[PDB]
């Protein structure tokens, strides 16, 4: 891929802002499970009907399935079939996660982890 | 060599021709054109960023 380039431009070597996941000192606690999707870093995932990681999917379904609830944050990404290691509790900035679709304000993002070990919120 | 009786001349004796052989050599002619383009980039030994 060598092609050296000639004429001048504005040189940027792009930008860094922190990504600040935690909000909280709520202990947090980490497990790890096979994915049966594609996860990214810090994505919302549910367990499928199988048992398997997937990203977090509210309003699938007829009674809701098992997608729509979800139960931890990804700690690192993978490939389905790969294992999944994530958190399953702790206190987590909402700005920091991947969140689905129509889950954009912070008033849902709390109502989808009241009953649980992970709470989300603000940073200041 | 060959006998011969005392009183008499003696004998006398072929001798031998030559052969030739001659060559023209084969010419070589690389060369190679040395642009910008394969001076500026990169050579291992740089450091990374400010090479």
């Amino acid at each position: 891929t060598s092609l050296p380039n000639y004429l001048a431009g504005n040189g940027d070597l792009g930008s860094w802002e922190p990504t600040q996941i935690f909000a909280g000192e709520a202990d947090i606690v980490t497990e790890g499970g096979a994915a049966g999707a594609d996860i990214e870093i810090y994505q919302v995932i549910a367990k499928n009907a199988a048992g398997a990681m997937v990203p977090h999917d509210p309003t699938a379904t007829e009674v809701p399935a098992p997608q729509s609830v979800a139960i931890g944050i990804a700690a690192q990404p993978a490939k389905s079939g790969q294992n999944v290691p994530y958190y399953i509790g702790g206190v987590f900035n909402h700005a920091a996660l991947g969140w689905h679709a129509s889950l954009d304000t912070l008033a849902k993002r709390q109502a989808v982890f009241d009953r649980t070990n992970i709470h989300i919120g603000n940073l200041y | 060599a060959p006998f011969v009786a005392p009183n008499v001349q003696g004998r006398v004796i072929k001798e031998s021709g030559y052969n030739t052989k001659t060559f023209k050599p084969a010419y070589v002619k690389p060369k190679h054109v040395i642009d910008p383009n394969m001076i500026i980039p990169r050579q291992p030994g740089e450091a990374l960023g400010t090479g």
